[PDB]
C-alpha cells in the first residue's frame, strides 16, 4: 500500500545524534500511525516511537523517552526520529512503519504490531 | 495461464443519486457490472495457491483506505464489491471446498469478477462475509508460529444485532461452533489442552469486537465469549451471552469467520485482529491472477 523508504542511517560516536527520515509513496489518510523499530544483532524487534498523523500525539518506549523525538510533516507524507545522546545499545536496523486504524477510538499511538514495513536504515553507535 | 500480477478495476451496482459513501466513491471509480455472469469450469488441473501472498488483497486494501479517506472529509452502508480482471488476465477460482488457503488445489475455474465482497471493517469476528460450504475451515502462513493469524471459516451462521450498548448471540449456534473449532485444533494441536481465552492486551480495536454501523464506531467486550476450556469433550465457562459495546460520538448482521492467536500443557487461542487485510483475505482465498497464454 503506503511505500516508506528510510534514510538518515550510519556510524556515529557515542553521546553524539542522528536524525533518520522516511517518507512514503502513497498518501497517508488521516487514520494512520507512523512508527519507528528497530532491531538490534541478535535480538528481537521492539518498538521505539509512533505519532498520530492526525493529532500529533507521541508514545516512547522507556528505554529511550527523553533522549528521541518523534517528528512528522504531513505536507510531504514524511515522519523524522531525531535521535539525541545515542548509546552503544541503540545499534539496530531502524525501520519505519504504517498502521492503519480506521476503527481507533482515540489519537494515541499504538506501540504493537505494526502491518506496513519499510526496508530499513542501519545505526551504528560507537563505544 | 501464467501467474503473474496487474492492476485490478472494480464493479458496482453503484446508483448515482443514492449520497450513501460506498456509492459515491463507486461511481466514481468502479464500472457498471455485467449481467452476463461468465464461466469457464475446470477439473483434475492442479495449481498452487497462497492465500498468505496474494495481490490482489492489497489492492481491495488501498480502495477501501482511500474509500474511507475521501468519505469521512450521514450515510454508511457497504456495498458487494467485484474486482474483476484486464484483458490478457484472468483470476482462476480454487473449488476444494476443504481447502486451506495454500499448496495445491485440483479444481480451479476461470472468471473475470470476483464474488460480490462488500468491506466491513471489523477485529475479532468477520461479519456479512462468505460463509465457508460444508466443512470448517483452519487457515494460517505457519500455526508453529504463534504470532502469525489464524482464520477459522464459520460454516454455520450467527446472527449478531447490536442497538443503541449490547449485543446479542445465541447461545446454542456460540457453543455448537467453539466445540468444532477445538476439534479441528485437536487435529491441528495434539496431547494438548485448548483454550478460549479474551485479548491479552492492545489497542482497543483488538482488544474489543469493534465494527461500524450507520456511521458510529462499536467496541464489545469480548471477555465472555472466548472462555471456554474445550479439551476432551467441550466446556463453556461464562454469563443469551450479552456483550457491552461502547459508543462513539441497528446493525442486522451475521458473523461468518473467525480471527485467533495462540500463545507459547494447554495451547490457549485469544481474538485478533488489526490488518483488516486479514478481513479481505477471508473473501479472496479462492482467486488467483494468472496472464492468458
Ligand atoms: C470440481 O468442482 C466442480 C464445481 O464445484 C464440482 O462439480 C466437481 O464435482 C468437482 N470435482 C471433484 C471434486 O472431483
Ligand atoms: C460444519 O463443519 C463441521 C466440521 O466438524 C461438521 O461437523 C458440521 O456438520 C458442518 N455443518 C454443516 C455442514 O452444516
Ligand atoms: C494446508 O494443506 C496443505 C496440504 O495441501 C498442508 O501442507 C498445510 O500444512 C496445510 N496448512 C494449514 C494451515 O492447514
Ligand atoms: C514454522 O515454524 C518456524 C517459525 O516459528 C519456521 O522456522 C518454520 O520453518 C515454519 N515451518 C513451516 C512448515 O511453516
Ligand atoms: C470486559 O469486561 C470485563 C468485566 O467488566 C472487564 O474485566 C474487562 O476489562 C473488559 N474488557 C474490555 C476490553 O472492556
Ligand atoms: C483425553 O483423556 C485422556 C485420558 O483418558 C488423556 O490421555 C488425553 O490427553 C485427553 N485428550 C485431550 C485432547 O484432552
Ligand atoms: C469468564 O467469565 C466470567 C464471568 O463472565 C469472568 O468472571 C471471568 O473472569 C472470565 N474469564 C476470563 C476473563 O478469563
Ligand atoms: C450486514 O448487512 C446488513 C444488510 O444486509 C446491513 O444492514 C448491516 O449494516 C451489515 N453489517 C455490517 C457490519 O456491515
Amino acid at each position: 500500500a503506503v511505500q516508506l523508504q528510510e534514510s538518515g542511517g550510519g556510524l556515529v560516536q557515542a553521546g553524539g545524534s542522528l536524525r533518520l527520515s522516511c517518507t512514503a509513496s502513497g498518501r497517508i489518510s488521516s487514520s494512520y500511525d507512523m512508527g519507528w523499530f528497530r532491531q538490534a544483532p541478535g535480538k528481537e524487534r521492539e518498538f521505539v516511537a509512533a505519532i498520530s498523523w492526525s493529532g500529533g500525539t507521541t508514545d516512547y518506549a522507556d528505554s529511550v523517552k527523553g533522549r528521541f523525538a518523534i517528528s512528522k510533516d504531513n505536507a510531504k507524507n514524511a515522519v523524522y526520529l531525531q535521535m539525541n545522546s545515542l548509546k552503544p545499545e541503540d545499534t539496530a536496523v531502524y525501520y519505519c512503519a504504517a498502521k492503519w486504524r480506521p476503527l481507533r477510538y482515540s489519537d494515541y499511538p499504538s506501540n504493537s504490531d505494526y502491518y506496513d514495513w519499510g526496508q530499513g536504515t542501519q545505526v551504528t553507535v560507537s563505544s | 495461464w501464467k501467474e503473474a500480477k496487474t492492476t485490478l478495476f472494480c464493479a458496482s451496482d453503484a446508483k448515482a443519486y443514492e449520497k450513501e459513501v460506498h456509492n459515491v466513491w463507486a461511481t466514481h471509480a468502479c464500472v457498471p457490472t455485467d449481467p452476463n455472469p461468465q464461466e469457464m469450469v475446470l477439473a483434475n488441473v492442479t495449481e498452487n495457491f497462497n492465500m498468505w501472498k496474494n495481490d490482489m488483497v492489497e489492492q481491495m486494501h488501498e480502495d477501501i483506505i482511500s474509500l474511507w479517506d475521501e468519505s469521512l472529509k450521514v450515510s454508511f452502508d457497504p456495498i458487494p464489491l467485484h474486482y474483476c480482471a484486464p484483458a490478457g488476465f484472468a483470476i482462476l477460482k480454487c473449488n476444494n471446498k476443504t481447502f486451506n488457503g495454500t499448496g495445491p488445489c485440483r479444481n480451479v475455474s476461470t472468471v473475470q469478477c470476483t464474488h460480490g465482497i462488500k468491506p466491513v471493517v471489523s477485529t475479532q469476528l468477520l461479519l456479512n462475509g462468505s460463509l465457508a460450504e460444508e466443512e470448517i475451515i483452519i487457515r494460517s502462513e505457519n500455526l508453529t508460529n504463534n504470532a502469525k493469524t489464524i482464520i477459522v471459516h464459520l460454516n454455520e451462521s450467527v446472527n449478531i444485532v447490536c442497538t443503541r450498548a449490547h449485543c446479542n448471540i445465541n447461545e446454542s449456534k456460540w457453543n455448537n461452533t467453539l466445540q468444532k473449532v477445538g476439534e479441528e485444533l485437536a487435529k491441528h494441536f495434539p496431547s494438548k489442552t485448548i483454550k478460549f481465552e479474551p485479548s491479552s492486551g492492545g489497542d482497543l480495536e483488538i482488544t474489543t469486537h469493534s465494527f461500524n454501523c450507520r456511521g458510529e464506531f462499536f467496541y464489545c467486550n469480548t471477555s465472555d465469549l472466548f472462555n471456554g476450556t474445550y479439551r476432551n469433550g467441550t466446556y463453556n465457562h461464562t454469563g443469551t451471552i450479552t456483550l457491552q459495546c461502547k459508543i462513539k460520538q441497528t446493525c442486522n448482521s451475521n458473523i461468518t469467520g473467525l480471527l485467533l492467536l495462540r500463545d507459547g500443557d494447554t495451547e490457549t487461542f485469544r481474538p485478533g485482529g488489526g490488518d483488516m487485510r486479514d478481513n479481505w483475505r477471508s473473501e479472496l482465498y479462492k482467486y488467483k491472477v494468472v496472464e492468458i497464454k
